[PDB]
């Protein structure tokens, strides 16, 4: 049957010891209102229940990329990122972009888009790497020529020039800080867009590597605590600058699997903290970046046909708990239904249901066979199909360089 | 001053002191995409405040209507450098400007910008003596709130001051042993003082989070801190503690000690064993245990290690 319905999974339930802390009793608390959902499809079938409610979610989005209540008013430094949550998960569930939105949400992110390089949260803001990372996904999730000719990349390098530090950090924005995730908007947005110099990255590698501490996952900053987010941020940049092994990837791959919760069957961010289905994403992502890093090491043990978590329940989770019955999804039952959980739930369910390993293919697809949803890209998080289209395009582009950089030393008025 | 929801809060395009200056609306173009559906409130502060920002107004007017733009949305980050920018123009006192920090982090203690703007203070004013007290404070509303623990280890490391969060890390392991947030502030505090190498204070370490595993034997955060500061030093290399660990099996076991005891033995036959052969099987079994029963969640990982185990420690 289903992996959370068996008789034994009632085995998988919290036992705290019975000593109760904070995190024990709000983890039970969790696990009861869980049950309760599994329970119901315990119950009841005769058709088939595990239904990926396309239709609503699809209206909740197409709603949603063009007007938003003022519900939406504290994301207002944030309206590129509302344009990749909408794009990624109307891609994923495969519907296309027409050409009219296309086009405006391209003369949106224009008018988002600093004269002196990146994206702003908003037009007239000042440009930040998290919406400029947003921006530049949006845009090649639209993938027109049109759509790519909107960053300009000349400026977009001055841009992260601007952030770059000497310790190999990026702060997020000018007088800003810095942490994991900028280093990866950097790195995602500069190898997409083909503008990596022979020394935007130096130190980057160290610095991310540095932020991985003794659980074996990466903190915002070298020091914190292990979480997800972080984690998935920092192995991603390193990929991209083809660096993972900088990590110990050991103690990553068994710190990420610890994060699976047993009963609830999705992820939690850090440990001993309460599961959320954003976290199907920045967890279950890793198993796939994981999975290229040791096999480029040529390991041997590799699975041929699955990551190395448990898709199943990953989706039962998904599929059962984290769906809203007015469209979108979430973080669990009765809890934060936004465009952000409707995006990582999605891009989670879809890393869940595609496992792909050199020429080895093999889907796992829980519920009726029309969930399934397109692939994403483990290390971007837009499709696989608009990551080559943007690259191909981008790589017919020098990288830009600036010339004064090169020429000769000058220091004499004389010699003028 | 006069607040948002104030029955007698004035639009600024109705105030008298700012009658001078032409507001700036935001242009979305013809036909916007995720266009936001503002008050008129919010609309008419953002309003001012493009003007206000187009013309780099230092004024103690647009210092004000700041604090208005925040409250509509204090994860505005332009808003919150312009702030700042206007603080230092202004010559603005510090001490006020902290006084206004404590109260909004308190309410939103989990926005970035907010803990941002504080550690900005804190390195201008160069006087963490408000911090370790405050953030203590903001921790019993959420003991894992994440920013919150970044600005202490910012606040402790550069101002070094380490002296007493060890003895905080004891008292709110107490409140909560299974709070990883302190398990990590544990581990940061110690190596950035004696370090783990002093064996004295590894032993400590390995004592206390032992006893640690004995009353809570389920909470994995313990588990976690015992294999970090011994991973790395090779976990077959401490017979005592894999003789207490299987002294836990049995009125203390839990996927965690099998999960160790594997690493033990993993580590065995990295460091070239004796009975290669009995170590293998050893492993190969709690493998197996472990996908097929007590961690099954995890079914893929552990046939991924016990594959590995076989596929360099056989024939
Ligand atoms: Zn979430």
């Amino acid at each position: 049957p289903l992996y959370s319905l068996r008789p034994e999974h009632a085995r998988e339930r919290l036992q705290d010891d019975s000593v109760e802390t904070v995190t024990s009793i709000e983890q039970a608390k969790v696990e009861e209102k869980i049950q309760e959902v599994f329970s119901s499809y315990k119950f009841n079938h005769l058709v088939p229940r595990l239904v990926l409610q396309r239709e609503k979610h699809f209206h909740y989005l197409k709603r949603g990329l063009r007007q938003l209540t003022d519900a939406y008013e504290c994301l207002d430094a944030s309206r590129p990122w509302l344009c990749y949550w909408i794009l990624h998960s109307l891609e994923l569930l495969d519907e296309p972009i027409p050409q009219i939105v296309a086009t405006d949400v391209c003369q949106f992110l224009e008018l988002c888009q600093s004269p002196d390089g990146g994206f702003g949260g908003g037009p007239g803001q000042y440009p930040h790497l998290a919406p400029t990372y947003a921006a530049v996904n949006a845009l090649c999730i639209i993938g027109t020529e049109e759509a790519y000719n909107v960053i300009n990349r000349e400026k977009l390098l001055q841009y992260l020039y601007s952030l770059k530090q000497p310790d190999g950090s990026f702060l997020m924005h000018v007088g800003g800080e810095v942490d994991v995730r900028s280093a990866y908007c950097a790195a995602s947005v500069a190898s997409l867009t083909n503008i990596i110099t022979p020394d935007l990255f130096e130190g980057t590698a160290e610095w991310i590597a540095r932020c991985q501490n003794w659980e074996g996952g990466i903190g915002g900053v070298p020091g914190m605590e292990a979480h997800g987010g972080y984690t998935f941020c920092g192995l991603a940049a390193l990929v991209i600058l083809k660096k993972e092994r900088s990590l110990n990837l050991k103690s990553l791959l068994q710190w990420v699997t610890s994060r699976q919760m047993r009963f609830e069957g999705g992820f939690q961010g850090r440990c001993n903290k309460l599961v959320d289905g954003c976290y199907s994403f920045w967890q279950a992502g890793l198993l796939p970046l994981l999975h290229r890093a040791l096999h480029a090491q040529g390991d041997p043990a590799l699975s041929m046909s699955h990551w190395m978590f448990h898709q199943q329940a990953l989706q039962e989770y998904i599929l059962m708990c984290c769906q809203c019955p007015a469209g979108g999804l979430l973080d669990k039952p009765g809890k934060s239904r936004d465009f952000y959980h409707t995006c990582y739930c999605l891009s989670g369910l879809s890393i869940a249901q595609h496992f792909g390993s050199g020429a080895m293919l093999h889907d796992v697809v829980m519920g009726v066979p029309e969930n399934v949803l397109q692939p994403t890209h483990p290390v971007y998080n837009i499709g696989p199909d608009k990551v080559i289209q943007a690259t191909t395009h981008f790589l017919q582009k020098p990288v830009p360089g600036f010339e004064e950089c090169e020429d000769a030393v000058t220091s004499d008025p004389a010699t003028d | 001053f006069l607040s948002l929801d104030s029955p007698t809060y004035v639009l600024y395009r109705d105030r008298a002191e700012w009658a001078d200056i032409d507001p700036v609306p935001q242009n979305d173009g013809p036909s916007p995409v995720v266009q936001i559906i503002y008050s008129e409130k919010f609309r008419d502060v953002y309003d001012y405040f493009r003007a206000v920002l187009q013309r780099d107004e230092r004024s103690e007017r647009a210092f004000k209507l700041t604090r208005d733009a925040i409250e509509l949305n204090a994860a505005n980050y332009t808003v919150w450098h312009f702030r700042r920018v206007l603080l230092r123009s202004l010559q603005k006192d510090l001490q006020e400007e902290m006084n206004y920090i404590i109260a909004i982090i308190e309410e939103q203690p989990k926005n970035y910008q907010v803990w941002h703007h504080r550690r900005v203070l804190v390195e201008w004013l160069k006087d963490p003596s408000q911090e370790l007290e405050f953030i203590a404070d903001i921790l019993n509303q959420d003991a894992k709130n994440y920013h919150a623990w970044q600005h202490r280890q910012w606040v402790i490391q550069e101002f070094r001051l380490w002296d007493n969060e060890l003895q905080y890390v004891d008292q709110l392991l107490k409140e909560d042993v299974r709070n990883n947030s302190v398990w990590n502030q544990r581990h940061f505090v110690i190596s950035n003082t004696t370090g783990y190498s002093d064996r004295a204070v590894l032993e400590r370490e390995v004592q206390y989070t032992l006893e640690m595993i004995k009353l809570v034997p389920h909470n994995e955060s313990a588990w976690n801190y015992l294999k970090g500061i011994l991973q790395d030093r090779g976990l077959s290399r401490y017979p005592n503690l894999l003789n207490q660990l299987l002294d836990l099996q049995p009125s203390h076991s839990s996927p965690y000690l099998i999960a160790f005891l594997v690493d033990i033995y993993e580590d065995m036959l990295e460091n070239q064993c004796d009975n290669k052969e009995d170590i293998l099987n050893k492993a190969l079994e709690l493998c197996e245990i472990l996908a097929k029963e007590k961690d099954t969640i995890r079914k893929e990982y552990w046939r991924y290690i016990g594959r590995s185990l076989q596929s360099k420690h056989s024939r």
